[PDB]
């Protein structure tokens, strides 16, 4: 109706009403956040002068969801500056909006002014809850989860705010073990949260489902009973997950849980397609991990090393050990299953600049064991898919490995037993080595015999010429 | 009057949509039909 | 079994709520105002 | 050419790459191939078709 | 089940002397150097410039004569808005890391540009193309 009512306004070239099309902005937020802002611009290219504080503030968040942000800024500056026509009564409610909204962009930009903003609008109007919120997130962050008693004396003033509730979830389940807290306690006040405020919230769903999957995941698995037990608390957190999707069908998180339960259960197919799905919905470390793990249980270890390297320049900017420590392992297992020697220089190579970076004992018994299968590897080829170079590099590796696994078993508390160590040395030092120097000479008098084929067969040529 | 003058562009069940929605609702139908109906 | 260390740990962690900015009510999203604009002679 | 090994049958397309380089007969048959193919191309550069036509 | 997923961004979409058919450049977001080019029907999936497609490539469709699907039975096109057959007329083994792939949808063509390690399981006969967005 309100597009035929513009239509015929054209048609008969009488001024467009632009409540029409605030309306259809509103109805629009919904639907399609472009047509609406354009709509919006439309109505206040109408006005003119006579724009509004309402529609300024509307044109602002546009943009900022458009991630426009000098726009925003622009639409946010006008706002303030309209601000001051603004009649007495609703003057100060609306500054106070309008100075949320600017300490949001903030945020965005430079905690700094945003804090400022927030300390203004606390001692303007202690009342509001966001700022709180926002306010006592980014002290935790500053100070690293320090500021639990500010967090349990906001969940003390808003007891029935769900946002409150959220961020104090939130907050106990990044900081429970910093802080020692009960690991129940997150689950009591979540489930005092459904019973008694509201049952259809799927933040604390989420949240005890994943609580009864970590308490399921650390569970002992002894006999049929444990077993049973364990797939309990798995059917508790996929109730929860269904009251979710139930709730909303649209919620990657239940979706990611239920593919996590199905890993664990070892239904990789379904999985792999919930995470391929997600990763269509959204984009995030998370989900490549997932992925990447997904593809090692399904054995496709060319997809996993891709997805761990997208993960890494994405996100952790070479920076994050744990996704090196992935890409080597995924490199190891293709040149393990697919007998590729540039698997395994690649996967020493990454576990070296890990180590590098890190210079773990862990790490060490990995790059052990990496040089330990090379040479293994190396020596059952034969001696037409090998040379000498990669024979030389291989022994000098060996030497290393032996050097550090004596390092490791010299140390107080290595990953493996010390005697699993010095075991493998000497079983490797007495049989291994002298393997690979056979191999060499084999190698050296192979290729002398090339030589003199080559050398021998000139000569004849030259003699027939 | 700010609560009344409040409005929020996304919903708290709605906010994983965003501008892009998609419907997960044969993932759940296998999920009940495969965990809870699981024998 | 003596082979390479890696742990296997799914993220499936909860974001902090993001608290965007609040979009203002127009005028006629009013149920007062409504009537009087409509009520137009 | 079954000395030099940078010009010589790639590896990957026989299965015998390996007892190949260093013969001698068989850099025969190879040398009377050629010899073949350039008496070939110069009859027909030189007698048959004298102006490069070569769509017959 | 499938053998190649990616990203895409429309560069081009080049309509030319056709009413019906388009050619769209793409790249991958994730993996540089991997390009796109495709012939796809503007009537029932119709692409504009910058959008991001889902493009996947699949021997099969599970889970010799065509017949209309059924209702009951259910595949992986359900979860994709576009979907072609074609053959693949020619696999090029080209420099160190650039593999061509080209394959005919009844005459519309592709072109999957890319590194051996992504493209290697697509030496088939033919192939299922699944686009979603």
């Amino acid at each position: 109706f309100l597009e035929k009512y513009v239509a015929v306004c054209q048609e008969e070239n009488y001024p467009i009403l632009p409540e029409a099309y605030l309306v259809l902005s509103r109805v629009y937020e919904n639907k399609d956040l472009n047509v609406a802002l354009d709509y919006l611009m439309k109505a206040n290219d109408i006005l003119g002068d006579k724009a509004n504080v309402y529609v300024l503030n509307n044109l602002g968040i546009y943009h900022f969801f458009r991630n426009n942000v000098s726009q925003s800024s622009d639409f946010f500056a006008q706002s303030l500056e309209a601000l001051n026509n603004v009649s007495p009564q609703n003057k100060e409610a609306l500054s106070i909006t309008l100075h949320y909204n600017k300490a949001r962009v903030e945020e965005v930009s430079n905690q700094s002014e945003a804090e400022k903003l927030y300390s203004k609008l606390m001692e303007k109007c202690p009342g509001y809850t966001s700022n709180k919120i926002r306010y006592i997130y980014l002290l935790a962050l500053k100070s690293n989860g320090n500021n639990y008693a500010d967090v349990q004396q906001l969940l003390d003033d808003f007891p029935s705010d769900l946002e409150v509730r959220s961020f104090y979830g939130w907050f106990l389940k990044r900081y429970g073990r910093k802080n020692g807290l009960k690991q129940d306690l997150e689950s009591q006040h979540h489930k005092d949260t459904l019973i008694n405020y509201d049952k259809h919230d799927c933040y604390a769903l989420l949240s005890l489902g994943n609580i009864y999957a970590t308490i399921a995941r650390e569970m002992k698995v002894t006999d049929q009973k444990q077993n049973e037990i364990k797939r309990q608390q798995y059917l508790r957190a996929a109730q929860f997950y269904h009251k979710v999707l139930s709730i909303d069908p649209k919620n990657i998180y239940a979706a990611q849980g239920i593919a996590i339960i199905f890993s664990d259960k070892e239904r990789t197919g379904l999985a792999l397609e919930i995470f391929k799905k997600v990763r269509d919905t959204v984009q995030d470390l998370g989900t490549f991990i997932n992925l990447g793990h997904c593809f090692m249980e399904a054995k496709q270890f060319g997809k996993a090393i891709e997805s761990y390297t997208i993960a890494l320049e994405k996100f952790s900017n070479g920076m994050d050990s744990k996704l090196l420590v992935l890409i080597g392992r995924a490199w190891y297992h293709r040149g393990f299953y697919e007998k590729s020697m540039d698997a395994y220089k690649k996967a020493l190579e990454v576990s070296e600049q890990a180590y590098q970076l890190s210079k773990l004992p862990a790490l060490r018994f990995n790059i052990v064991f990496i040089q330990f299968q090379i040479a293994d590897f190396v020596k059952s080829l034969p001696n037409t898919q090998r040379d000498l170079t990669t024979l030389e590099n291989a022994l000098s590796g060996l030497n290393d490995a032996i050097k550090s696994l004596l390092k490791l078993a010299e140390l107080e508390q290595p990953p493996y037993p010390s005697e699993d160590l010095k075991a493998r040395a000497t079983m490797g030092s007495n049989t291994l080595r002298n393997q690979l120097e056979r191999a060499i000479q084999d190698q050296q008098d192979y290729e002398m015999s090339i030589q003199e084929k080559l050398r021998t067969a000139r000569r004849k040529q030259q003699l027939d010429e | 009057e700010i609560a009344s003058n409040e409005r929020v562009l996304i919903d708290h069940n709605k906010v994983l949509r965003g501008l892009k929605p998609k419907d997960f609702s044969s993932v759940a139908k296998d999920c009940e039909l495969r965990i809870l109906k699981e024998k | 079994r003596q082979d390479y260390i890696a742990k296997v740990r799914y993220q499936n962690d909860l974001p902090a709520p993001p608290c965007p900015p609040k979009l203002l009510k127009y005028e006629i999203e009013k149920e007062a105002p409504q009537k009087e604009f409509l009520k137009d002679s | 050419d079954l000395m030099d090994e940078k010009n010589s049958i790639k590896p990957d397309v026989i299965e015998y790459a390996a007892d190949i380089l260093g013969d001698v007969e068989l850099q025969k048959e190879l040398n009377s191939e050629y010899e073949q193919l350039v008496s070939d191309r110069k009859f027909l550069r030189e007698i048959v078709f004298v102006n490069g036509d070569h769509n017959w | 089940s499938a053998l190649f997923d990616d990203i895409f961004t429309v560069q081009t979409v080049d309509n030319g002397r056709y009413n019906k058919v388009s050619r769209i450049i793409g790249i991958s977001t994730t993996n540089s150097a991997i390009k796109l080019t495709l012939d796809i029907n503007n009537e029932m999936f119709p692409v504009s410039q910058d959008d991001s497609l889902t493009v996947t490539l699949a021997n099969s469709l599970s889970l010799k004569s065509w017949r209309p699907p059924k209702p009951t039975d259910k595949s992986l096109a359900d979860d994709y808005d576009y979907v072609m057959f074609g053959t693949v007329y020619k696999f090029e083994e080209g420099d160190e890391d650039k593999i061509k792939v080209y394959v005919s949808f009844g005459g519309l063509l592709m072109c999957l540009e890319g590194g051996y390690k992504s493209l290697a399981s697509l030496k088939q006969d033919n192939l299922y193309i699944l686009i979603r967005r």
